[PDB]
């Protein structure tokens, strides 16, 4: 009943509407800092010289953007990977021109989101649950690190991290395809399999459970009222669902164990997104997608184009156009 | 050949399991 | 290249680094033999 | 009265010959014997009032003078165009392959 | 002591010109026979002033102060050139080469960014007649060239340029071009600036001089898209004289 | 289409004598060009000086002309600038500079002929692609 | 006017988050 | 910026009309209970 | 009751069989180190830089000073053979002892001997095993110092005359320098411990670390955890594994950045240039070419208004222009002779570039660490022709992936150790569900 122990007990209390926890003690200020700076910058920040060539890119709503085109623009290439906090600028005017808000937002956000993951562990422990929901969230979290930190580290500059904007996101992924060919990289192909298969199995599971709801209601009422929060009995018939799905395909391609089924639901998209985050994190060090450019030639030696060469023509167009005033030398080596 | 040795080597392992499963061994 | 007196073993050596992968595969032959117990 | 001065220049001899006052140095590879040594000399010593002025460059050997003579018909001179000679663009105009 | 790179790096000192001790009030005598060069001229701006636009009847606006937003990237250095003695005793510096331009953008009150090419390109600056000694009352005055801030390959955000790029607003295929002509046709400006260099310190032993400068030039006109501003720059300089 | 002796026939010297490579020489040439040259000359360009390519037309206007086996074998022994005025063995791989360019050490006289032969043959097969750069990929 | 509209909708969403969390219908066991 | 002037009323009714619909149905649900 | 797919968890409380698993697995590591080196030597061609041949082990050996001479030139491949053979032979001994302890040996050790047996919950015994291994690690660090100071030295990319093997006679002992590294920002221009750029500091830091580990090893043999440490940790075998998984993850992320940025203990002669290095070298290459043509590179204004070849960093230093403005913190032996106190010195650039510097820049520009999964060198749009992926990309990517998964495994095993310790890792007790005894939130 000392001041510290009381404080510890409030921080870890399971009676708080929103759990705080020790990870929350870091998460809350860092997320509030990131959020408040993000909203203000998105609305009112002036143009930012993202590529360090004194060519400022306007990202905020008051400087002529809408919701789709607006962004918080990445920090200047002149800064590269240097730490650029506010107190390192001669003035806020300078900090804004060179892209300081980006660095403030992404570092606070990554910290806050890492703590979000730990906080998912922590509350699970306080409630006597199994611990691994936080491992599912490591897949999205890893993906955010990849585009905001790891890729900028490998390329040498936060100016090549993903913009905090909708069209800026697209710019990022187009230029990534020209410089890396993410599409011909197997870790991206597994990320697609992870999210497509994730959407598929979401629909499957939802439709099979919804297909086998036990009749508990009249046709004049939502069938959802046939389930009461906390009832002990299951609300659908898994044997009927299995009897339907195993005939749709064949018997042994259908689950009859709900625990294996839900583990599979968890595992497939998490693992696919781990791979795609590792794709970005390894193309950060320029180990790029397969290059089959001019791989097929004829008896004489003429090049016989494949669809890979057609991809290469599109990549070339993205390459020669991007950051059109920023290259003085023939190779875009970073 | 290279494919000669990776065969002598590749067979070492499954050979051990066979000899032990036949001699009803501590698998 | 290797010293000449071991020249005889070039193709063996092209194969040796793969051998620790075989131990992982051997674990599954063993488990198949006992029926994944 | 708003004209693109580079496009205008393409309508002069600059658009058909090597312009000793304006053309980027990589064009001197089109004729034998000219690159890099004579090309370096020609660009450093521009501008020229006439194509023949190139033969008065201090330092030319007789072999160099003879090479220039063989190629005088591939040359021209027009007025210096700032847009083409600033930025060191006669040495590197940002075009590679 | 002479510092190394690893002493300097990251400090801001790389953007500052050398100074002379306040003890350095000598004079450097000139032999009208001998020839001389400036082996290093360094110019460090400290203040960027922009002329405002008074809008009403001929009021003639003032030079107002501005904030630098492009950091310690401003100084001209390693400039060299002939220092000639003219028949009438005047000295003339003719700039030959050096790091003689820096792009700068300063911000006016209200948030207008003003880019400019701070330069002394092609500087020719000359003293009074009858020098015979460089002293702490010697002034050089001169003029230099201000090429366009962007050079000819520069592509605007819609891809238009002078030596490269689209010649039209391709995103408005059937718009009337007349109104767009100023944005569509890029032009390469070449204007002149004026500088005065005031010598306030002289090391008679070593040929080093230092003092103050003020130059006036035009800002960027975005390849003719808009009218430039007048800019006045003040700072300190350092120069090292050598007999050639 | 196929790799015929017509395509495999190339100038030996400036006199106008010609030599007919075998298919073997050509592929040897290609392999050795990859080993020793393509890091800078992939596709017949020159990455560290794009103004100078390996097109036959460019080699022909070089001093000593280099559009033939002899000129190219010489170049690999004693490289000059494009106007012949300066020797560049110190910055360009050659047998003369095999001490600083160690991949040139184990090249025999017949390897040089094969490399030169590849360089004169490839534009007959690939056209503008050879030396044209990314525009033609 | 477009800026005002974008920011108004965004602020209405934040306000909705607040009611959805603190003024939700309480889950009640059976 | 030269935006479509009618975008504003378009956006306003797009928000207002379905939102009002839901609120009407919600409030009359509460006053049954 | 673990399933077959979690079957090594059956070993948690079988100290004997668990020892065989560890020792057998250690044989696998030593085996690959030996087999791989021999594979690399069999394929090695000395006329070709190592980084054109896909080599990752031979460069580690050469960095310690075996087999190489001035400039990185390989002079003797016998040291490479020795290192591979001895590792390979030793894996047989470790393999022998591991299958013996895994299969035939005492299943549990705690009956056969009280010295070798251990309970995970015995905090005194655990810290004594830790202390032994600390001492062993400290010895290993001092072996690096012994090589450097007393058995031939190490390869020094920075040595005058192009790099060479060099005995280290004055290692840095000044702790303001040694521990100063540990306090530098990880951000650009600073680089935390990745910036160590000279062998004196490398060897001195290994003196310190060897002493620190031996000191700490003796500490942990002689002590028991104090009560604040007893109440802060979970004391179980899975918990200890989880702690080590986190440490391995952290270490792999560091190694990733080490091999990507550092060209001192990963010399570029052996590993190829770094990304920043290759980018800097391209600007150098075209500066050289253009200046030879007559260009005045200092006064050449590029399209943006910034210098085409040279510009200033944000703190004033004269640096290379173009996109490589991001890479101006790069430092390498071929470039530093051009650096004066304000950055690149225009007078040195105009007069003092040497052919060897031209060569090196051209080599490094054309061996930038970019390439495809199937080992086509260059940017993603390049055609087939050059079979090259930099050893730095292979080492960086592999160790990022590995480090990521070990962080996942830390989370997996840490959460599980916490839950098994509190007793709810198998699920919620239906009759005593904690939430059902908590008041509701609203
Ligand atoms: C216990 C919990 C820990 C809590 C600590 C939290 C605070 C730490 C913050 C870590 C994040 C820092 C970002 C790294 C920025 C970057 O520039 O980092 C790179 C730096 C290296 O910096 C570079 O270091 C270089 C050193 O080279 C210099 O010196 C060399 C000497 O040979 C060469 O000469 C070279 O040319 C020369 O430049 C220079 O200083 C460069 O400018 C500088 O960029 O690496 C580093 O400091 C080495 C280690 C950095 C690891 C960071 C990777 C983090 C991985 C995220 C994991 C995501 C996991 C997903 C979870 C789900
Ligand atoms: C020092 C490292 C280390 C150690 C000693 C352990 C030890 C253990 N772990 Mg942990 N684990 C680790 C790292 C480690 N883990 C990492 C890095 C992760 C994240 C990926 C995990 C994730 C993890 C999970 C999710 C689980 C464990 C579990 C276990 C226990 C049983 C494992 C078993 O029998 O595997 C059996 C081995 C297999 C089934 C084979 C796995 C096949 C892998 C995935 C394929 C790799 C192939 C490779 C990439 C190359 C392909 C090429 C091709 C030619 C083959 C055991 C205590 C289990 C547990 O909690 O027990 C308490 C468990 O459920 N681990
Ligand atoms: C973990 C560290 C590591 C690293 C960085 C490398 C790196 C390299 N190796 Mg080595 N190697 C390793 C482990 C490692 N290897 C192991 C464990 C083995 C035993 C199988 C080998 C066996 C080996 C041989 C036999 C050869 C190489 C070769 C090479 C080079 C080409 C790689 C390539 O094309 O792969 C292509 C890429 C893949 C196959 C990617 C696989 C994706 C995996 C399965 C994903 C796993 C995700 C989870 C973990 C490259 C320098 C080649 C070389 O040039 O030799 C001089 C070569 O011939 N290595
Ligand atoms: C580095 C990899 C590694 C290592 C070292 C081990 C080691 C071990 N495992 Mg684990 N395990 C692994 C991978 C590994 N496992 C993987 C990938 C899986 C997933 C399939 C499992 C699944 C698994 C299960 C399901 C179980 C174990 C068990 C065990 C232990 C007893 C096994 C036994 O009696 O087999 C007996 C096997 C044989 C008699 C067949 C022959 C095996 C020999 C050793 C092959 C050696 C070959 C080599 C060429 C010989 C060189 C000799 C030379 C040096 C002289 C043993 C310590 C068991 C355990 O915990 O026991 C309580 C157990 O139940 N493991
Ligand atoms: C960390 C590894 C490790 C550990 C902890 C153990 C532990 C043990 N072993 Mg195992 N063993 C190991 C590795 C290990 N062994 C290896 C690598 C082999 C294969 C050669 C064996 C083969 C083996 C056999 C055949 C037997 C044991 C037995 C035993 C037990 C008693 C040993 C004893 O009294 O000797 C105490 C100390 C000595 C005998 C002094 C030996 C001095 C050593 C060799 C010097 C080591 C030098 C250096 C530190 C490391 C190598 C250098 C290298 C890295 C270059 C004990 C539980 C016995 C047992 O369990 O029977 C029931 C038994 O019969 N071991
Ligand atoms: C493998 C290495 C290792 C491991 C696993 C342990 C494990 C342990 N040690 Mg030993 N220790 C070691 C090496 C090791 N030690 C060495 C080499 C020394 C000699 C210097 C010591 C000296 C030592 C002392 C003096 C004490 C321990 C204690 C302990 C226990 C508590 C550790 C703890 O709470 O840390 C958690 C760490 C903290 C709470 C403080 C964090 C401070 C660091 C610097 C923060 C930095 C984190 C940052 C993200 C990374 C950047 C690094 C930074 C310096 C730049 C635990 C059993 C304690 C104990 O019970 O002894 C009986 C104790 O009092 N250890
Ligand atoms: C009450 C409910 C109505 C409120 C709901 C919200 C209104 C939503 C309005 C959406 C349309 C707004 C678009 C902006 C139009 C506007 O601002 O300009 C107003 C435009 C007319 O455009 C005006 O025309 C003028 C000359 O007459 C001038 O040219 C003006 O410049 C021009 O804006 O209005 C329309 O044409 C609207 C009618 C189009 C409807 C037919 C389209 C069918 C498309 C098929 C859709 C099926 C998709 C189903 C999806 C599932
Ligand atoms: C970069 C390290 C190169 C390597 C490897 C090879 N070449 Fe090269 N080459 C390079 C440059 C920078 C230049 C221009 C030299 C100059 O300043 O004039 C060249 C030029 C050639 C030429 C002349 C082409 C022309 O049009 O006249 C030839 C024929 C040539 N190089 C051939 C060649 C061969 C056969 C190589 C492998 C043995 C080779 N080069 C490697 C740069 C580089
Ligand atoms: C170095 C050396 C050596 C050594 C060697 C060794 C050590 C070996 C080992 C080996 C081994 C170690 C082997 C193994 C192998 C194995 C294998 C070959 C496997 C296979 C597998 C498979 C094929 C699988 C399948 C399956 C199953 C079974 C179940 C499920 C499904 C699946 C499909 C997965 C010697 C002596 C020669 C001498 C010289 C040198
Ligand atoms: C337990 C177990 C396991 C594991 C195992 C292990 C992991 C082991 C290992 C082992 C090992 C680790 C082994 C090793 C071996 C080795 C050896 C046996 C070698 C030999 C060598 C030699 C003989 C050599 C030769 C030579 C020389 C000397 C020179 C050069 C050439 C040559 C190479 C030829 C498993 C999973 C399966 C299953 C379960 C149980
Ligand atoms: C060798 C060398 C060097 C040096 C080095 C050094 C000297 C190092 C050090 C190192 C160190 C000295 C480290 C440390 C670390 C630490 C850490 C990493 C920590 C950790 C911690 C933790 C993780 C904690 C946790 C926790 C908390 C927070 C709370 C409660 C619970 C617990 C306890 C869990 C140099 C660079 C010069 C150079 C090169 C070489
Ligand atoms: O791709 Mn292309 O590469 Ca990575 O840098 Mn060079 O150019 Mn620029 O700044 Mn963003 O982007
Ligand atoms: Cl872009
Ligand atoms: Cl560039």
């Amino acid at each position: 009943a000392n001041l510290w122990e009381r404080f510890c007990n409030w921080v870890t209390s399971t009676d708080n509407r929103l759990y705080v926890g020790w990870f929350g003690v870091i998460m809350i200020p860092t997320l509030l800092a990131a959020t408040i700076c993000f909203v203000i910058a998105f609305i009112a920040a002036p143009p930012v010289d993202i590529d360090g060539i004194r060519e400022p890119v306007s990202g905020s709503l008051l400087y002529g953007n809408n919701i789709i085109t607006g962004a918080v623009v990445p920090s200047s290439n002149a800064i590269g990977l240097h730490f650029y906090p506010i107190w390192e600028a001669a003035s806020l005017d300078e900090w804004l021109y060179n892209g300081g808000p980006y660095q403030l937002i992404i570092f606070h956000f990554l910290l806050g989101a890492s703590c979000y993951m730990g906080r998912q562990w922590e509350l699970s422990y306080r409630l006597g649950m199994r611990p691994w929901i936080c491992v599912a969230y490591s897949a999205p979290l890893a993906s955010a690190f990849a585009v905001f930190l790891i890729y900028p580290i490998g390329q040498g500059s936060f100016s090549d991290g993903m913009p905090l904007g909708i069209s800026g996101t697209f710019n990022f992924m187009i230029v990534f395809q020209a410089e890396h060919n993410i599409l011909m990289h197997p870790f991206h192909q597994l990320g697609v399999a992870g999210v497509f298969g994730g959407a598929l199995f979401c629909a499957m599971h939802g439709s099979l459970v919804t297909s086998s709801l036990i009749r508990e209601t009249t046709e004049t009422e939502s069938a959802n009222y046939g389930y009461k929060f906390g009832q002990e009995e299951e609300t659908y018939n898994i044997v009927a669902a299995h009897g339907y799905f195993g005939r749709l395909i064949f018997q042994y391609a259908s689950f009859n164990n709900s625990r294996s089924l839900h583990f599979f639901l968890a595992a497939w998209p998490v693992v696919g997104v781990w791979f795609t985050a590792l794709g970005i994190s390894t193309m950060a060090f320029n180990l790029n997608g397969f290059n089959f450019n001019h791989s097929v030639i004829d008896a004489k030696g003429n090049v016989i184009n494949t669809w890979a060469d057609i991809i290469n023509r599109a990549n070339l167009g993205m390459e020669v156009m991007h950051e059109r005033n920023a290259h003085n030398f023939p190779l875009d080596l970073a | 050949a290279q494919l000669t040795m990776i065969a002598m080597i590749g067979i070492a392992g499954p050979m051990i399991i066979f000899l032990l499963a036949v001699r009803r061994g501590n698998l | 290249k290797l010293p000449e007196a071991y020249a005889i073993f070039d193709p063996l050596v092209d194969v040796l680094p793969v051998i620790p992968v075989l131990f992982l595969a051997l674990a599954f032959v063993w488990q198949a033999a006992v029926g994944f117990r | 009265e708003l004209v693109n001065v580079v496009d205008e220049k393409l309508g002069t001899a600059y658009g058909e010959k090597i312009d000793l006052n304006n053309t980027n140095i990589a064009a001197f590879i089109q004729y034998r014997g000219l690159y890099p040594t004579l090309a370096k000399l020609i660009v450093k010593n521009a501008p020229y009032e006439s194509v023949e002025d190139v033969l008065n460059i201090p330092g030319l050997t007789e072999r160099q003078k003879q090479i220039l003579r063989e190629n005088l018909e591939h040359f021209t001179v027009t007025e210096v165009e700032t847009a083409l000679v600033e930025g060191g663009d006669r040495y590197n105009n940002g075009l590679y392959k | 002591q002479t510092l190394t790179y690893d002493d300097i790096v990251g400090t801001g000192l790389a953007n500052k010109c050398p100074t002379l001790d306040d003890t350095a009030r000598g004079a450097y005598p000139i032999d009208s026979s001998q020839t001389y060069r400036i082996a290093r001229l360094c110019l460090q701006p400290t203040t960027f002033l922009v002329k405002e636009e008074p809008k009403n009847k001929r009021q003639e606006a003032e030079f107002v102060p501005t904030k630098l937003v492009t950091r310690e990237t401003t100084s001209l250095d390693q400039i060299q050139g002939e220092l000639k003695v003219n028949s009438d005793g005047s000295l003339t510096f003719v700039e030959e080469d050096g790091i003689d331009f820096q792009p700068v953008t300063v911000q006016m009150a209200g948030g207008e960014r003003i880019p400019l090419l701070f330069t002394v390109k092609n500087l020719v600056a000359s003293t009074q007649p009858n020098v015979t000694s460089i002293t702490t009352s010697t002034d050089f005055k001169g003029e230099f060239n201000v090429p366009s801030y962007r050079t000819a390959n520069f592509l605007d955000p819609k891809g238009r340029g002078l030596a490269s790029g689209y010649d039209s607003a391709i995103a408005l295929p059937q718009a009337k071009e007349e109104e767009l002509a100023r944005a569509n046709v890029k032009r390469f400006s070449l204007t002149k600036g004026q500088i005065s260099l005031n010598v306030a310190k002289v090391d008679g032993r070593t040929g080093e001089i230092a003092g103050t400068f003020e130059s006036e030039q035009l800002s960027d006109d975005d390849m003719g898209a808009h009218e430039p501003h007048e800019v006045k720059i003040q700072g300190v300089f350092y120069a090292s004289i050598e007999p050639a | 289409a196929e790799l015929t002796p017509e395509v495999l026939t190339v100038p030996l010297n400036s006199e106008g004598k010609t030599i007919t490579l075998t298919e073997k020489q050509y592929l040897e040439g290609k392999r050795l060009f990859q080993y020793a040259c393509a890091s800078c000359h992939v596709g017949g360009i020159t990455k560290t000086n794009p103004s100078l390519d390996l097109r036959t037309e460019t080699l022909a206007l070089a001093t000593p002309p280099r559009d033939n086996i002899e000129g190219l074998v010489d170049y690999m022994k004693n490289p000059t600038t494009y106007d012949g005025e300066q020797e560049i063995a110190e910055v360009h791989p050659s047998l003369r500079s095999a001490d600083i360019f160690p991949k040139m050490r184990n090249l025999t006289e017949k390897d040089l002929v094969a490399i030169a032969g590849h360089i004169l043959v490839e534009p007959k097969i690939l056209g503008d692609k050879w030396g044209g750069g990314k525009v033609y990929y | 006017m477009e800026t005002i509209t974008y920011v108004f909708i965004f602020a209405c969403i934040i306000a909705l988050f607040f009611f959805a969390i603190f003024f939700r219908e309480p889950p009640r066991i059976t | 910026m030269e935006v479509n002037q009618l975008g504003l009323i378009a956006t306003a009714l797009f928000v207002l009309v379905p939102s009002v619909f839901l609120i009407i149905l919600y409030v009359q649900t509460e006053s049954q209970q | 009751g673990f399933a077959w797919w979690a079957g090594n968890a059956r070993l948690i409380n079988l100290s004997g069989k668990l020892l065989g698993a560890h020792v057998a697995h250690a044989g696998l590591i030593v085996f690959w180190a030996g087999a791989m080196t021999l594979f690399e030597l069999a394929h090695f061609i000395p006329e070709k830089p190592m980084y054109e041949q896909g080599l990752i082990l031979i460069p580690h050996i050469a960095t310690l000073g075996w087999g190489v001479g001035p400039g990185g030139e390989v002079v003797d491949t016998f040291p490479f053979f020795v290192v591979g053979v001895v590792h390979l032979i030793s894996s047989a001994v470790l393999g022998f002892g591991g299958v013996y302890h895994a299969i035939r040996g005492p299943e549990t050790l705690e009956e056969y001997s009280s010295f070798f047996g251990y309970d995970w919950k015995d905090k005194n015994k655990m810290t004594t095993i830790l202390g032994f291994h600390l001492i062993v690690l400290g010895i290993g660090a001092l072996l690096l110092v012994a090589k450097a100071m007393f058995f031939g030295g190490l390869y020094d990319t920075w040595a005058p005359g192009g790099g060479d093997v060099r005995v280290i006679t004055n290692p840095t002992l000044d702790p303001r320098v040694i521990f100063g590294y540990l306090l530098k920002s990880p951000f650009g221009g600073e680089g935390w411990i990745v910036s160590v750029n000279n062998l004196e500091d490398v060897v001195g830091g290994h003196i310190w670390i060897g002493l620190i580990c031996i000191a700490g090893g003796i500490w942990h043999i002689l002590t028991t955890p104090f009560g604040w440490a007893r109440r802060a940790f979970i004391w179980s075998g899975e918990a200890y594994l989880s702690y080590s998984l986190g440490a391995l993850s952290m270490m792999g992320f560091i190694a990733t950045c080490f091999v990507w940025f550092n060209n001192t203990v990963y010399p570029s002669e052996f590993y190829g240039p770094t990304g920043p290095e290759a980018s800097q070298a391209q600007a150098m290459t075209f500066l050289i070419r253009d200046q030879k043509l007559g260009a005045n590179v200092g006064s050449a204004q590029g399209p943006t208004g910034l210098g085409k070849y040279l510009m200033r960093s944000p703190t004033g230093e004269i640096i290379f222009g173009g996109e490589t403005m991001r890479f101006w913190d790069f430092r390498g032996p071929w470039l530093e002779p051009l650096r004066g106190p304000n950055g690149l010195d225009l007078n040195k650039i105009k007069n003092d570039i040497q052919p060897w510097q031209e060569r090196r820049a051209a080599e490094y520009m054309t061996h930038a660490p970019l390439g495809s999964l199937n080992s086509v060198g260059g940017v993603a749009t390049e055609i087939n022709s050059v079979n090259f992926v930099s050893p730095r990309s292979w080492l960086a990517t592999s160790h990022f992936v590995l480090a990521f998964f070990f962080l996942v495994g830390h989370l997996w095993h840490a959460g599980r150790a916490r839950a098994a310790a509190a007793g709810f890792e198998k699920g919620i007790d239906r009759e005593s569900e904690p939430v059902l005894s908590m008041p509701s939130l609203d």
